[PDB]
């Protein structure tokens, strides 16, 4: 080993280097390992270099134990972690240090793909959320934001986004399973556990590894985590496999951005912060593609998360990522408080990807449910506060929304058919309450298998294979249409017979919260 | 011999994909097969209808997806994602040959009811399924009507009256 | 003769520093590092003398691996961009260095990238027309030859689709080529925006394509995406000048090319004057647009699109846009709901060179009434909605019907989507256009139905349209007696 | 650690740990951020939120209060704040003049183990 100097001065995570009489050249983005020890060592990395010969430096770890006059060598080589399929299972620190819970190297910094290396998006990625899957589809490739102020649903967006994919990945070849990178900065060390815990207890960790910068951790640190995530959906990408990467939060990273640039005297800009902010994200949201035939079909998505303060949008982060995102969703406090779980606000929401992303079976029902809710809001705008409306767009809509009311993700079949219904004027005899006990049982259970009704050869919904043939030839495709609607009518009339009758009549105390409580545990488990 | 193919952007694309064929018919089960999709992609050699039917071949004729066991593991739905990577995402369409292995699928693992679509999606399509794979169809159809297997038993359970989410085990 | 050679001195993000032993280049003058040091070619140009042998410089790419003091040599010159006929269906980054692969660039002559302007003898103070061939722009808003126009639209608006028919008929009607420019372009749009360009044969691959593609990307450093317009606009002088003709420059949002020059500013240290733009916003504005005239020898027309931070005009950068424009091809989602596309809203429109003293006088006066017609018919659709079409006068129901003509009229096809569709495009002249809506405004075609015009070109093309649907009822009418006859 | 006991950890509060340090560093030489904060003020403050928690060994149940100075929450100081927290309890100017206290807007504010799973279903 052979030192390039001594380190100079520190201002808390920032360091500054002083060259040795032997001046020796350093890169500008390389590692420079700090001698705190004999043995124990300061991973750090060039951020900027200056004429007379030194070198403001960012900390990575072990920033107590820096002092002034230590030993400083030299890697010469850019920063790397390690790769591979041998860390779908484990939390990791953006370093690759796997962190406990009670070969191959790849470059955190890489040139996203050239347009020839791309492809447009065509495959859908199912959220489990009717409101996106249908209205505001996620593409592979299709990096598209999420924002919202604090507490409103956006983590279990992205985290109920993993947990669909579970269902599917044990099933289908292990090409077509889309993988996925939590990224947590500037988050609570306690929120990694439990989702580490959550994951775990669905089945999910298989299939999805955690990129750990938290609040304690250097600001240089939480700088790379989103790098460190991409760099591992990267092989996965040049492996032909589908990959997710989620960012909680990208709003902190900037702070980090922000720290690191002005102790290290970087000149600031609009928020305080510099000007190559915007070019931060733009290295690596750009990173997401839907890859070409040449490139294995592989694909990078991403679910940037942002919060905002008091629904601003004009904010500097936030009309960059907007700038630079192939859409975006927004999640509305004034709507989570009023029951709308996940409390999208579907005007602002958009996904330029419209349709390419889309099933077969799907394109009809969103285009469906555009044309209907569209129409909901003139309408419910204007109406006022106590007027009764009785049209079949104000009917089939509200019940729609109780429809995308829903706690955890949902299957593509239990999606598609209980829409399906409303768009259809199926789901307009029953009441606003009771729209999801009607889904209830319309999926999980099977009326007209119990009821003897079985004049359908093989359309029933307790297979949950049979979502591989609406996929494919659709519902509008002649064999499913009818054999779909007479479940959905047999199931209509025995619920308004038998169910709804016995409901309205429990005109009591107990009986009624007895129901009231059923009713919210529905809205869960759907 | 094999007529011309071309990417998106219309450079000029291989058409000899006899070899990763062979490396497909030699994979011991079927998730190394789709393993070898993406090498022909990244060769500039993507898959042909032959390639993505001996692929089926091996979902259908391989015991499990890899070496170890697979939770949730399914031979139906593998197959069915490849048919709508082969039309919607990559545009080449299915033959007989391909809902063929299916079709005997279903006849093995016994789902009478799927196979049905099976048949009822051949015959919108324009294909001629063969009648052993129907008659067997059938036979489990009836088989299973006898027993009571037509539908399972959770189902014919009587619901509960009370409106108590215990009862209705949510 | 030699070249020159400097050394590097300090690297701060993409700035850098060059120290020299002699003369130090001039400002703006491009400085390459083989790429056996940092792995890749490496440019940067100099924007900012430090002293006498020091010279910083922005860097186009990213500066990781680059060692200190390591060599680097001087061009001679700035930037130098191919330029010629070899230059169409292809893509070029900031450099001219192509990079949709499709082998080499077979270029005789390759032209700097910071042109000074047009001098005031070059010019030509003769506003004329561009006959876009799209009669909605025509009528209203024509497009001025060495002019700047606006283009309003978000997703699903027809904006490709605009673009391309511009260069489609600009290729035909006045001979001429165009050229893109990605300021900031998403690179998913690239490939779709590439795609098109196939599937439309404006890029004829086994042919002769029409525009040029220059793509800046997000994921550039803004020391390239702020020289991207310069680039593109660099491709069409040469159509002006040497080729002598009239050109289209198309650029993706000038917001980003702003805020580009904004982040350079930032490094260099320049204290941003306002909400964050630098304070050489106009300087750095002003420098292209005005390459962007008319003169003697040919014309570059620049379509360009502005994204309009937080719906505030007043904001520096869309502020300062506007002094340059001439007109505005606002773009609606209301419009494009209701069938009409191109997906025009006339009225929040607006042109400069409407002014007979610029324009023949029946193309103005007619336009006026259309104006006049149609603000009369919003109203009136204000009072339908309430009172009912039978409230109405015999007056105001004979506009109300031929301002719904109207706006059906403005309905045009494109052969860009041809083959998409399936329905022929139109290329509609511009005197003939004028003559057919004074005839729909002197009422002398009223008993025409309104939906003959919905999606022609021409009156001349609606009548075979009138006789088609006339025809075709009469035969449901001759189907129907007879079936019902039979019986 | 040692004594394996449960705690309580009152803070009045975490605002001034703050600004304690935004007004030395513009002494430190520090450049200031944004509303006049120090740039490092997300992580000073993260290096003691985190100490703040319960262990294996024991139980630290933490209270905090916050001066959000002109009642705008948008303070980078209390939105830093948010993430650190399990029950983000929020008083309003509104509430407190209505002669309503505790001053709690129940809209603005929402807990972690307000869950159907946690807590009892007829609570939630
Ligand atoms: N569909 C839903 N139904 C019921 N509760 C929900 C739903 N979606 C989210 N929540 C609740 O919202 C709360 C916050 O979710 P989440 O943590 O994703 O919000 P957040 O905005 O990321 O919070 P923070 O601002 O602290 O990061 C959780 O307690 C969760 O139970
Ligand atoms: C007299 O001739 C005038 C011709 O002017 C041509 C240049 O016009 C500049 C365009 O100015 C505007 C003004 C307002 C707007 C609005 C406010 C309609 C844009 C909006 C709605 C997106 C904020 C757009 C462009
Ligand atoms: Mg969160």
């Amino acid at each position: 080993k052979q030192k390039i100097g001594f380190v100079h001065g520190i201002d808390g995570t920032i360091a500054t280097i002083a060259p040795a009489a032997s001046k020796v050249t350093v890169p500008y983005n390389t590692v420079l390992e700090i001698a705190v020890s004999a043995t124990n060592i300061a991973n750090a990395l060039v951020f900027n270099l200056e004429k007379d010969g030194s070198i403001g430096v960012i900390l990575l770890d072990n920033i107590s134990e820096v002092r002034s006059g230590q030993d400083v060598y030299a890697t010469g080589s850019l920063l790397k972690i390690p790769v591979g399929f041998h860390m779908l299972g484990k939390i990791i620190n953006p370093l690759g240090k796997e962190i406990p819970t009670g070969t191959k190297l790849g470059l955190v910094e890489e040139m996203a793909p050239n347009i020839v290396s791309r492809q447009p998006v065509n495959y859908n990625l199912l959220t489990g959320y009717k409101v996106i899957d249908t209205l505001i589809p996620v593409g592979r490739g299709q990096r598209e934001l999420i924002l919202g102020d604090r507490q409103t649903g956006k983590t279990s967006i992205a985290l109920s986004t993993i947990l669909n994919q579970t269902k599917v990945n044990n099933e289908i070849l292990s090409k077509n399973n889309v993988l996925s990178v939590y990224v947590s900065i500037g988050q609570r060390c306690s929120n990694v556990a439990r989702i580490h815990r959550l994951l775990t207890e669905y089945d999910a960790m298989k299939y999805c590894t955690i990129v750990a910068a938290t609040a304690a951790d250097p600001a240089g640190l939480q700088y790379l985590a989103p790098y460190a995530g991409t760099t591992l959906g990267e092989e996965f990408r040049n492996s032909g496999r589908h990959i997710l990467l989620v960012y909680d939060d990208l709003s902190k990273q900037a702070v980090s951005y922000r720290q690191i640039s002005l102790l290290l005297r970087r000149p600031p800009g609009r928020e305080a912060y510099p000007g190559d902010v915007f070019y931060l994200h733009s290295r690596l949201l750009e990173r997401s593609a839907m890859m070409s035939p040449q490139k294995g079909s592989g694909s990078l998505t991403s679910l940037p998360i942002v919060e905002t303060l008091s629904n601003d949008v004009t904010a500097y982060i936030v009309t960059n990522v907007i700038s630079i995102t192939d859409g975006q969703i927004y999640l509305d406090a004034k709507l989570f408080t009023g029951g709308q779980r996940p409390a999208v606000n579907i005007g602002l929401s958009v996904s330029r990807v419209g349709s390419s992303a889309q099933n077969k079976a799907m394109k009809k029902v969103g285009g469906a449910l555009k044309m209907l809710m569209g129409e909901y809001r003139k309408m419910a705008g204007e109406q006022t506060s106590g007027s009764q409306n009785v049209s079949p767009v104000m009917i089939r809509g509200a019940r729609c929304l109780q429809l995308f009311n829903q706690k955890g993700p949902s299957y593509f079949m239990d999606a598609i058919v209980a829409l399906y219904a409303v768009t259809n004027g199926y789901m307009d005899d029953v009441k606003l309450q009771y729209s999801k006990f009607y889904e209830f049982l319309l999926l999980n259970k099977d009326l007209p298998v119990l009821y003897g009704q079985v004049n359908n050869k093989y359309f029933y919904m307790y297979n949950k294979n049979l979502n591989y043939f609406i996929r494919y030839f659709g519902l509008n495709h002649e064999i499913l249409e009818p054999e779909l609607k007479k479940y959905i009518e047999i199931h209509t009339n025995l619920f308004l017979d038998n169910y709804q009758s016995r409901m309205n009549e429990l005109k009591s105390d107990e009986d009624l919260v007895q129901l009231k409580n059923l009713l919210y545990a529905c809205k869960r488990t759907v | 011999a094999g007529g011309k193919r071309y990417d998106l952007f219309g450079y000029e694309v291989s058409v000899a994909t006899g070899p990763f064929i062979e490396e497909i018919k030699k994979a011991q089960f079927y998730d190394d097969a789709g393993e070898v999709i993406v090498k022909m992609n990244l060769a500039n050699t993507p898959p042909d209808l032959q390639t993505y039917n001996a692929v089926l071949e091996r979902i259908l004729n391989c015991k499990s997806k890899r070496s170890q066991p697979v939770k949730g593991e399914n031979k139906f739905a593998a197959m069915m994602d490849i048919l709508e990577e082969m039309d919607a995402r990559s545009g080449i369409k299915p033959n007989a040959e391909s809902w063929g292995y299916v079709l005997k699928e279903l006849v093995q693992a016994g789902d009478f009811r799927l196979g049905w679509v099976c048949i009822a999606g051949m015959k919108s399509l324009g294909i001629t399924p063969d009648q052993a794979l129907v008659d067997a169809n059938e036979a489990n159809a009836a088989k299973a009507k006898a027993a009571g297997t037509d539908f399972p038993a959770y189902l014919k359970k009587a619901a509960p009256e009370s409106f108590d989410t215990k009862a209705w085990g949510i | 003769d030699v070249k020159q050679v400097g050394y590097v001195q300090q690297i701060i993000g993409a700035v850098v520093d060059v120290t020299f032993t002699d003369s130090v280049p001039p400002v703006l003058t491009a400085l390459t590092v083989d790429a056996k040091e940092t792995g890749t070619l490496l440019t940067m140009e100099i924007v900012q003398h430090l002293d006498t042998k020091t010279a910083r410089c922005i860097c186009m790419s990213s500066t990781d691996m680059l060692r200190l003091r390591t060599p680097v040599v001087n061009t001679g010159s700035q930037i130098t961009v191919p330029v010629g006929e070899a230059t169409l269906g292809r893509i070029f980054n900031v450099m001219g260095d192509a990079i949709d692969q499709r082998g080499p660039v077979k270029n005789k002559v390759r032209w700097p990238i910071h042109r000074k302007a047009p001098t005031l003898a070059e010019q030509s103070g003769k506003d004329e027309v561009l006959v876009t061939g799209i009669k909605v722009i025509d009528l209203i808003l024509p497009y001025c030859k060495g002019g700047k126009i606006g283009l309003f639209g978000g997703a699903g608006v027809g904006k490709t689709v605009i673009i391309m028919e511009l260069i489609n008929n600009v290729a035909k009607g006045h001979g001429g080529y165009s050229v893109f420019a990605g300021v900031g372009e998403r690179t998913r749009e690239g490939t779709d925006l590439y795609l098109e360009m196939m599937g439309s044969k404006v890029i004829d691959l086994q042919g002769d394509s029409k525009c040029v593609l220059v793509y800046g990307q997000m994921n550039e450093p803004p020391g390239a995406r702020a020289r991207v317009a310069q680039t593109a606009l660099t491709m069409a002088e040469y159509f002006r000048d040497e080729a002598g003709q009239d050109v289209l420059l198309f650029v993706d949002n000038v917001f980003r090319f702003t805020q580009a020059n904004s982040e350079v500013s930032a490094l260099l240290g320049r204290i941003p004057a306002a909400v964050g733009y630098q304070p050489t916003l106009a300087e750095d504005l002003g420098m292209l647009q005005e390459r962007i005239t008319s003169t003697v020898k040919g014309s570059i027309t620049s379509v360009q699109a502005v994204y309009v931070p937080a719906d505030d005009i007043t904001d520096p950068a869309p502020a300062t846009t506007f002094s340059h424009l001439d007109a505005t091809t606002v773009l609606s989602r209301s419009v494009a709901e209701a069938g009409i596309y191109p997906a025009v809203e006339p009225l929040e429109c607006a042109s400069r060179i409407m002014d007979p003293d610029a324009i023949d006088v029946n193309h103005y006066n007619v336009a006026m009434d259309i104006v006049e017609m149609l603000t009369k018919y919003k109203e009136l659709q204000d009072i339908i909605a309430v009172l009912g079409i039978d409230e109405l006068s015999e007056e105001d129901k004979l506009i109300v019907d031929r301002a719904r003509k109207v706006a059906k009229f403005m309905s045009q096809p494109f052969a860009v989507a041809e083959v998409f569709t399936g329905m022929k495009g139109y290329y509609v002249q511009l005197e003939d256009c004028v003559s057919d809506f004074g005839s729909l405004l002197m009422g002398q075609c009223d008993n025409i139905p309104e939906m003959a015009f919905y999606m022609v070109g021409g009156l001349d093309s609606v009548k075979e349209k009138a006789a088609k649907m006339a025809a075709e009822a009469a035969a449901m009418r001759e189907r129907a007696r007879k079936a019902a006859e039979a019986k």
